[PDB]
């Protein structure tokens, strides 16, 4: 098990080759799961869906790629981190424990999970 | 795998059934490859540079 | 036949003084300014030294500096009016190196290392690409200078690449050189490989040679033939940019087969084509061609303090020339003296900069001679010109079998120092080139002549030799016995018949270092205990009555002698006069020699340096007999441990995981007690509101507290001061009669002691002050520390331990004639390490404590027998037995097992176990600490860390990852906010808690504020928002910092 | 005792099927103790009561 | 004297951190894309290339290319996905 | 190790409030 | 619940810098502009009115005091200054308060132009090199083709094209109108205001529409930038800098020890020195190359402000050793994420050498008396106020310092029942912090229980364990629910048990339980039960390792056992005694079991008596 949660933060992702009605730009790493529902909303009102490849990502390659911007910044490359969140406009919601670790709240794992 | 065979006698070497072919390297570096395997001897001696 | 073993650090700087500084004093001797009208000529094969102010004692004891003065003599030459203006001009302050290899900076030992790098000269290497054929490469390296390298292509074509920029065919830099194509055709040897070369670079002629050479090396300018020809010349030509050094130029005709002469110091034609032809060989396997290891000991060299030094004076010596050159065309008249021309502070900055804040000068490791003299001896490969920790890797870490007789196998550090730092052979020296060598004894017809002497060689000239180790044997005269010898031939383990020997090592243990030649029965013990062994003998600490081992190895006298603190007499005569800091000898027929000893003094590690005398009053002495003793020697020879009864058995529980269970006579009888002298310091500055004061008028202290003082505010000498106690006080004028405040030096939590010296210095007494002080006052303090509960012991076979527990003499197992056992230890740790020497020295001393004896063992003594050491040990225990009367000291059916019964029932144990007399030592170092509450960082008010200043203990990112899994959430936001930096919820918690109410809900750590800011300050508009609750609302950004 | 702690502890542990759900209520019980007894350990009387109370 | 030339025949930390980083390892071994039969044809210049014959008879022409990536498949049932020489596969 | 390090910090000790 | 929700970054506009740094005063002035590159005065030691230390901007030295001293004392709250214009307040101000400068010319963000991905260029559509010799002043950029036939917009010209440019612009025959060009990063900023982001994206998805390969690639490059500058509404010349933000000067500390000094005071001296000096030159009319290099050296000084050594040379300090700038400090292992956020170091905590106490329990610990009266010194001054007669903390601390016997009793009976939690350096998993019941005990090293010593991987050498003490009521409980040592049974990472006995332990199980034919003085006697055998062994009757006979009625498993019966023998009735290589049972005919003897080793029969009353008891 402990092997299998590395594998699949390793192997949950896809690269949209050609979107369709989709908000999906080609190039963009998703989660399979989040293009399936927007392919399933997508051809049940009946839009074109989008294409994708599976791909194998990677223990540094796949930390550099959550919604957290804070998370990112403090593991690798700081200044390429800030920069790309600066442009983008990202927000961070403080949902992991590097999170809360950082700002010094209750992490949400454990007697602070609720 | 390779392996560098160094004699420990010095003198005079001579080939027994040893075939050498010579294949050229695009540069010009003629190769001696054995095409009959056989033996070198070395018959002792002093030699002198 | 073991020389000087400080020998390194003598040598290199008596060539310093002899011909070291005069070469480049000469080098760079006559001076001339741009109008070439003044001229000044430093005369430096005559420098003269001043001799030494104060005195090395009065240095060490002033905390000074014991140097000379340096004057040479100087000639301004006026290049018309002709008038020459002769004198003598002050250079600078040179550290003098005392008789012990040493020098004393700022009143402390320092020890200049020797740094093993890699030697100038040209080598080669041969690269495989991926899909590609073998393509050579050439790099020729300076003593100082600029790189030259050369590249053989896939295509067959020569390129060179100056310093790091984009290569250049190697035509260019053959025309620029000035050369015809005659000449470089004739000087190679196969031509047509450079001439593919030439044909598909085109035939550049010298013009456009120095043309394309600029524009490649400085682009963006207009080419100038002159300018390409001034900037070959700067680079590689100019005597004072580029030096190859006498053995860069050895090296490059050793290689290339060459014929210039040794003065020539700088790069020339041939040495630049020689090189090309070489490589060009290399490529078509001419035969006589070979690429280089970098790692061999005949490809590498040693600096020690001459060299280094030599080049700090270089620097130093431009930067002067650079000033004297601007205080000389400046001025428009010729009223200049040599005496007003040179300034002497580049030089003493230079100078200051190496012995003071270098990395290769080191602070002395002076714990015992064994660490003092194995600092000596030391070789790095870290420094100014070596290697950095995080470039150095797996290659450059391992054992080389050029090492072999030179570089110890054995004694590194462990960590991230394993395979950079090293330590000199027993037998190694350093010749002049700066190679390391080792001695050894010819064989003829399979006889050993050692008649004649030692030829030493380096690791290049034994390469080509089937040289024998020192452990074989030979017969009577020196016939070498057996049918199959081991020898090492082209740095590889063969075996010979004994008539192709050619050389033979001097001794078994010519190939370790000194202090892994201390260990006896080393033959017997894994390499990694015997590291563990050798590293910690030289973190022993002297002990209050030092003792000899019974198992010494023969080393001991000889590692002792040269850290200079055992007096021996140079005379056959009497003692006239014995007294606790003085001998004296009168010779037979002749003068009265007089010898002051030093008496607990304080070393860099807090040791106590005594000396006590041997011989008693009126005693016949002779020459080389041992006259007084350092604080780690008994009589002549190195004592660092003591002898003590041992037993291998578990106990009940105490011995578990290198634990270790002692008795209690090791405290009552002042076995492992040791001195150990602290330093403290207190500081009279000048502040705006005024200065401060030295004295007894402490506020808001009575009188219980100023007992021994010495009504100037001071503590006396010989006082007994706790914790707390106060040592000097001192008043600071604050700003807010009741205004002094109190800022006195006291004694830290958990320290005590006698005061043993208070020495003061003012700048009134005419000492050195700092910039900012008015008084200086040092205290020393030295104590008495038993072996006690959290201790560290060791032996010298690498078996470590921590006592766990200290048991009356009534509970200790007792052997079957009442005698209660010392130490009991743990035989678990005996087979899964490998360390079976240490069961063998335990056996033999028990015998030697039995026979009144002493036994001299040296390491490898089983070239005399099958089984040697088991033998030998088997005879000495069954002749004691036979001497002493007791049956029960050996016995035939267990041999080194005899019976052992219960101190606390009487019953005896199941079965005998293994008793002896061990030698034990007691490591270095005040470890214990902990904090509540204390000072805080500036910037991000996190708890201070280290113990002298009550610091925390850090909860780094792994000890957050384990609270994490734990599911711990409350344990981990305490930790992080509450006892760290939430700057308010400290204080809360902590009145919470003294109070007895609940601790408060916390804030914002001051670390995230300070994140925050300074990612605004990076441009960054980075900010926390609370999300609105309603619909028609905006997200109001939080204001953290209120 | 120590051990009669520990095994009380090990008790509450099971029959509450979230080791953090009952480490809060731990908490909140032996806070809530010390509050209304200010006026053994907070904690420890906490567990014991809790156990005492399981029957 | 001489340089014989021979034959021979026979994992810590680097592996697993190759392996979780989804690195190409350097001596990767050859993979099919398809199902087929192994034919090892070799060539008059040791031009050992695994051609496999498709469900419906398309070659796919595997070189093997040098010496060291020995060959272990002869199975004539290879699937999509199969190695066919010495090494790790290439997960990408 | 830096210089930075070791210096304290101008503020009341917790203690001292 | 709780203060903030979420954290947002964006990019910086110039208006936000200077209201970061813009404050007010009642006078009406306004005030947060650094103007002068002076830090303090040399002899009265105290901060200048417009430099990088000024009180005016950043707060005061002193709290609740005046720069020039006329208002002093915390009656004066809120009270701005005449004289000086200070405000009389808390000088925790200083390292809150940023303050800004003003560049006399535009800068451009390093980040934003030295990076993997280059936002400047990609938005501009020019490669980097063009991109730098713009902006360092090495080449100029057409800002108009105007009326020209060879230029092109945004197109590089060298001086010497320039300098033809300007022969042919100065003909008095040529018609040539509206030609510009412009060099610096005033002409990134004017190109930055040219691009229309909704045009340019129209046009960029039409062309990715009809293209493929690595053209597709950049320009869904381009066309993701675009899109993110349309979302976030911001504007990309704000890439490029007007004004620069200070940071507080309480976190670029210059304390006097000598006067220990950040780093950032020189960049920000080096940044202000330039700009009043370009400015000195813009107001004297300079000549333009002088006016050029300054800009450049403007732009090199910002640079190495916001990151050291990234474009250019690495700016050393008075050793050979580079400045650490703003990027340094939060980047790396000793930056501010890895060293002060995610880790830091903390208070109640010590650190010792570890002995091994064998007499304490799995869930107990040895604390030696000095740690511990240091790590409990509040809780000690709480029971001292509360249970004593103790009336103020300072009597407490000062009984604490004389180390009074009633001072042990106190800490005795405050750490029972307190679990403190303990940590070895190398943290490899969860079981190297655990809690423990704290024991005083009288020395300096920490005693540990040897069972726990393979979940920290310790061994009593030289290892130094680290000590931690929970404060709150949640936290004491968590130590004693969720970490205590005797819940800590099987491993977390495989499930197997991780407090198994070893080495001493296991070798004097073994000698016990084992076999020695040797030493078989009492074999074969019969034993009424276990504890029979026990005592037996106990006065010495029978040896250790005999093989005797002891009615056990139980589960027996004995290696080397046989399950056929050796030996059955019927007596004159309807039982039948079977006899095994280790056991005799008899047995009613069909019938049930009525005794049971196995033969055993004493020591065995110690091992499983030893089991079996830990686990009845
Ligand atoms: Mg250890
Ligand atoms: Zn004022």
């Amino acid at each position: 098990k402990h092997i299998e949660v590395i594998v699949r933060q390793m192997t949950s992702k896809v690269r949209i080759d050609d979107g369709g009605d989709t908000i999906m730009l080609p190039g963009e790493l998703h989660e399979l799961r989040e293009v399936y529902n927007s392919n399933n909303t997508m051809a049940l009102t009946g839009m074109a869906p989008a294409q994708f490849t599976p791909v194998l990502l990677g223990i540094t390659k796949a930390s550099l790629n959550t919604n957290s911007f804070i998370s990112a910044a403090s593991f690798q490359e700081t200044t390429r981190v800030l920069t790309e969140a600066a442009i983008e406009g990202k927000s961070d919601w403080l949902r992991g424990l590097k999170e809360n670790v950082i700002i010094g709240r209750l992490i949400p794992a454990g007697t602070g999970f609720k | 795998a390779t392996k560098d065979v160094a004699t420990d006698l010095a003198g005079e070497i001579r080939f027994q059934d040893i075939v050498p072919e010579e294949k050229t390297d695009r540069q010009g570096n003629t190769t001696r490859i054995a095409q009959r395997g056989g033996l070198l001897w070395v018959l002792a001696g002093d030699v002198y540079n | 036949h073991l020389p000087d073993l400080v020998a390194i650090q003598r040598n290199s700087f008596r060539w310093f003084l002899e011909e070291g500084l005069i070469e480049e004093l000469e080098s760079f001797s006559p001076i001339t300014d741009y109008t070439g009208k003044l001229e000044l000529h430093f005369l430096g094969k005559q420098y003269k030294l001043k001799r030494p102010k104060y005195d090395v004692d009065e240095a060490k004891r002033r905390d000074g500096t014991y140097s000379v003065q340096m004057y040479v003599p100087t000639r301004l030459i006026n290049k018309e009016t002709g008038e020459i203006k002769e004198q003598e001009v002050f250079i600078g302050d040179l550290p003098l190196m005392t008789d012990r290899g040493t020098f004393i900076i700022n009143g402390a030992e320092r020890v200049i290392v020797n740094q093993i790098v890699r030697s100038p000269g040209v080598y080669y290497k041969s690269e495989r690409d991926k899909n590609g054929r073998l393509t050579h490469n050439a790099s020729l390296i300076p003593n100082r200078g600029a790189w030259l390298k050369f590249e053989t292509d896939k295509n067959g074509l020569v390129w060179v690449r100056i310093d790091k920029t984009r290569k250049l065919s190697a035509q260019v830099l053959l025309k620029a050189l000035g050369l015809s194509d005659n000449e470089i055709y004739d000087k190679l040897r196969h031509p047509e490989y450079y001439q593919k070369t030439i044909d598909k670079e085109g035939q550049f002629s010298e013009d456009e040679a120095l043309m394309e050479l600029y524009r490649k090396l400085r682009p963006g300018e207009p080419p100038t033939v002159s300018g390409g020809q001034q900037l070959l010349e700067s680079r590689f030509f100019d005597p004072k940019r580029y030096d190859l050094g006498r053995v860069g130029r050895y090296k490059l005709n050793k290689k290339l087969g060459l014929n210039v002469a040794d003065t020539v110091r700088t790069l020339t034609s041939e040495d630049i084509l020689a090189a090309i032809d070489y490589l060009i060989n290399l490529e078509l396997d001419l035969g006589g061609c070979e690429v280089d290891d970098i790692d061999h000991l005949g490809n590498r060299r040693v600096r020690s303090v001459g060299e280094l030094l030599q080049n700090q004076v270089r620097v130093g010596l431009n930067r002067l020339e650079r000033i004297i050159r601007e205080r000389m065309t400046v001025s428009d008249s010729d009223s200049l003296s040599p005496a007003s021309l040179v300034n002497p502070k580049p030089l003493v900055a230079a100078i200051k900069e190496f012995f003071g804040s270098s990395q290769l000068s080191q602070f002395m490791d002076q714990t015992n001679p064994l660490a003092e003299l194995t600092h000596k001896r030391r070789l790095s490969a870290l420094g100014p010109g070596g290697l950095t920790r995080e470039r150095a890797g797996f290659a450059v870490r391992d054992i080389h079998p050029s090492h072999y007789g030179r570089i110890c196998p054995i004694e590194t550090p462990e960590g991230p120092n394993a395979g950079l730092i090293g330590s000199l052979a027993t037998h190694a020296r350093v010749n002049d080139y700066g190679f390391i060598e080792t001695p050894f004894w010819r064989v003829e017809e399979g006889r050993v002549r050692k008649d004649l002497a030692p030829v030493y060689m380096t690791a290049d000239q034994e390469d080509d030799l089937r040289v024998a180790p020192g452990d074989v044997a030979t017969d009577d005269a020196g016939y070498i016995l057996g049918t199959t010898i081991p020898v090492r031939y082209r740095q590889d383990f063969t075996t010979t018949t004994p008539e192709r020997v050619d050389y033979v090592a001097l001794s078994p243990v010519q190939i370790i270092s000194v202090a892994t030649s201390l260990i006896p029965f080393l033959e017997h013990d894994d390499a990694n205990r015997a590291l563990m062994g050798s590293n910690m003998q030289r973190q022993a600490v002297p002990l209050l009555r030092p003792e000899r081992p019974l198992v010494g190895t023969g080393l001991e006298p000889q590692a002792a002698r040269d850290s200079g603190m055992v007096i021996t007499s140079p005379v056959d005569g009497t003692i006239s006069y014995v007294d606790a800091t003085h001998i004296e000898v009168t010779a037979d027929t002749g003068e009265k020699y007089g010898y002051a000893l030093q008496k607990y003094q304080r070393s860099n590690q807090d040791t106590c340096l005594n000396q006590r005398p041997i011989v008693f009053e009126g005693d016949r002495v002779q020459r080389g007999q041992v006259i007084a003793d350092g604080s780690a020697t008994e009589k002549g020879e190195l004592a660092l441990g003591q002898n003590i009864l041992v037993a291998y058995m578990p106990w009940e529980g105490y011995n578990y995981e290198d634990a270790i269970l002692i008795s209690e006579r090791l405290v009552y009888d002042d076995v492992y007690t040791s001195i150990h002298i602290e330093k403290f310091e207190i500081e009279a500055r000048q502040t705006k509101l005024g200065p401060e004061e030295i004295t007894r008028e402490i506020p808001n202290v009575g009188e219980d507290a100023l007992r021994q003082l010495d009504e100037n505010g001071i503590i006396r000498v010989g006082a007994w001061v706790e914790s707390g106690d106060i040592l000097v006080g001192k008043v600071t004028p604050k700003g807010e009669a009741r205004d002094v405040r109190d800022n006195s030096l006291r004694v830290p939590n958990g320290e005590k002691g006698r005061v043993v010296d208070v020495r003061l210095f003012t700048r009134e007494q005419g000492d050195e002050l700092p910039p900012g002080a008015n008084m200086v006052v040092r205290v020393y303090v030295a104590q008495k520390r038993k072996i006690q509960v959290g201790d560290k012991m060791a032996g010298r076979h690498g078996n470590k331990g921590i006592i766990s527990r200290i048991l009356p003499c009534e509970d200790m197992p007792y052997l079957p004639d009442g005698t209660p056992l010392d130490i009991v230890l743990n035989p678990l740790g005996v087979p899964s390490r490998m360390n079976v020497g240490q069961v063998f020295e335990c056996m033999l001393g028990w015998a030697g404590q039995l026979l009144d004896a002493r036994f001299k063992v040296t390491p490898f003594d089983e070239m005399y027998g099958a089984e040697a050491s088991r033998l030998t040990v088997n005879a000495k225990l069954s002749e004691a037995r036979e001497q002493t009367g007791q049956p029960w000291v050996f016995s035939d059916d267990e041999p080194g097992k005899i019976q052992v019964y219960d101190g606390r029932t009487g019953e005896p144990f199941d079965r005998p176990v293994t008793v002896g007399r061990a030698y034990m030592l007691k490591l270095v170092h005040d470890k214990i600490h902990a904090r509540s509450t204390g000072p805080y960082s500036l910037v991000t008010q996190q708890p201070l860390g280290g113990k002298a200043q009550q610091g925390g203990q850090r909860f780094g990112e792994m000890e957050v990852w384990a609270l994490e899994a734990y599911g711990a959430a409350y344990i981990l936001q305490e930790l992080l906010t509450v006892k760290s930096d939430d700057m308010q919820g400290r204080n809360e918690a902590l009145n919470a808690i003294v109070k007895g109410k609940a601790i408060p809900r916390p804030g914002t750590p001051e670390s995230f504020k300070v994140l925050m800011r300074e990612l605004q300050s990076l441009c960054l508009d980075i900010a926390v928002y609370k999300a609105s609750t309603e619909d028609y609302e905006e997200d109001k950004e939080v204001d953290l910092m209120a | 005792d120590s051990q009669d702690l520990l095994f009380k502890a090990e008790s509450l542990i099971v029959n509450s099927t979230n080791r953090y759900h009952v480490t809060l209520q731990i908490a909140r019980r032996a806070k809530q103790a010390r509050y209304e007894e200010m006026e053994i350990k907070p904690v420890l009387r906490a567990i014991l009561e809790m156990s005492d109370e399981l029957n | 004297l001489v340089l014989l030339v021979f034959e021979r025949a026979k994992q810590g930390l680097p592996r697993i951190e190759e392996l979780l980083e989804a690195r190409k390892p350097k001596e990767a071994c050859i993979l099919a894309r398809r199902p087929g039969v192994a034919h090892i044809n070799y060539s008059d210049d040791d031009a050992i290339d695994i051609q496999v014959i498709e469900a419906d008879g398309t070659q796919a022409d595997y070189p093997v290319g040098p010496g060291q990536p020995l060959i272990i498949s002869d199975g004539e049932t290879v699937d999509a996905g199969q190695a066919l020489t010495d090494g790790p596969a290439n997960p990408h | 190790s830096r210089l930075g390090d070791f210096i304290e910090a101008d503020g009341e000790t917790p203690e001292d409030e | 619940e709780q203060r903030f929700d979420y954290v947002k970054i964006a990019l910086a506009s110039p208006e936000r810098i200077r209201q970061w740094g813009e404050r007010t005063l009642p006078n009406g002035q306004v005030v947060g502009e650094v103007t002068k590159p002076e830090t303090i005065n040399y002899r009265t030691l105290k901060p200048e009115m417009d430099g990088l230390f000024c009180e005016k901007i950043f707060g005061p030295a002193k709290d609740w005091e005046c720069h020039c001293g006329k208002y002093k004392r915390v009656r004066h709250r809120g009270i701005v200054c005449e004289r000086c214009g200070v405000e009389v307040t808390e000088s925790r101000v200083r390292r809150h308060r940023m303050g800004f400068i003003k560049l006399a010319a535009p800068v451009a963000h390093v980040w934003y132009l030295k990076g993997i991905p280059s936002y400047i260029a990609i938005l501009l559509d020019m490669p980097l090199r063009d991109v730098e010799q713009i902006v360092y002043f090495n080449s100029y950029v057409v800002l108009n083709p105007g009326n020209h036939s060879e230029l092109q917009y945004k197109q590089l010209l060298n001086e010497d094209q320039w300098m033809e440019i300007e022969d042919q612009i100065y003909a008095e025959e040529s018609d040539l109108e509206g030609i510009e060009v412009g060099i610096g990063a005033e002409a990134l900023q004017q190109l930055l205001q040219d691009l229309n982001l909704n045009e340019e994206s129209e046009k960029l998805r039409q062309e990715i529409a009809e293209s493929k390969g690595q053209k597709r690639a950049k320009l869904i490059k381009r066309l993701r930038v675009i899109d993110n500058f349309i979302g976030t509404e911001s504007r990309p010349e704000w890439m490029v800098l007007n004004v620069i933000p200070v940071i507080p000067p309480d976190l670029r500390p210059m304390v006097q020890l000598r006067f220990a000094t950040s780093d950032l005071n020189d960049l920000y001296r080096r940044v202000i020195n330039r700009n009043n000096r370009l400015a000195r030159l813009q107001e004297i009319l300079a000549p333009e190359i002088i006016v050029r290099n300054e800009k450049r050296m403007l732009q090199e000084a910002v640079d190495a402000l916001i990151d050291n050594g990234r474009r250019g040379r690495t700016v050393v300090g008075a050793n050979n050793r580079p400045l650490k700038s703003l990027s340094d400090i939060i980047e790396g292992k000793q930056g501010r994420f890895r060293q002060n956020l995610l880790g830091k170091r903390v208070d109640y905590s010590g650190r010792s050498v570890i002995v091994v106490g064998p007499n304490l329990k799995i869930h107990q610990c040895g604390l030696p008396r000095e740690m511990a009266i240091e790590l409990f010194q509040p809780f000690v001054i709480h029971r001292l106020i509360k249970n004593h007669s103790i009336n103020n903390i300072k009597q407490a601390k000062k009984l604490i310092q004389k180390n009074d016997p009633l001072i042990w009793d106190v800490l005795e009976e405050v750490i029972e029942g307190h679990p403190v939690m303990l940590n070895r350096a190398p943290t490899l998993h969860r079981l190297g912090i655990q809690a423990f019941e704290p024991i005083l005990v009288e020395g300096r090293a920490i005693q540990l229980h040897p069972l726990v010593c393979p979940a920290f991987n310790a061994d009593f050498d030289g290892d130094q364990m680290a000590v931690h003490v929970p404060l709150s009521i949640e936290a004491q409980a968590e130590a004693r629910m969720l970490m205590l040592a005797s819940g800590n049974i099987l491993s977390p990472a495989t499930g197997q048990p991780i407090v198994t006995p070893s080495q001493d332990m296991v070798l004097g199980c073994y000698y016990l339980t084992a076999e020695n034919p040797g030493a078989q003085k009492g074999a074969g006697r019969y034993f009424a039960n276990l504890e029979d055998a026990i005592r037996a062994f106990e006065q010495g009757s029978v040896d250790l390792h005999a093989w005797v006979w002891v009615r056990f009625d139980g589960e027996v498993e004995s290696e080397g056992e046989s399950d056929e019966p050796e030996s059955v023998v019927a007596a004159d009735d309807g039982t039948v005694t079977k006899t095994y290589r280790f056991r005799r049972i008899r047995e009613t005919e069909d019938g049930q079991r009525l005794s049971q003897y196995v033969k055993t080793t004493p020591g065995r029969i110690l091992f499983n008596n030893t089991v079996q009353t830990a686990l009845i008891h």
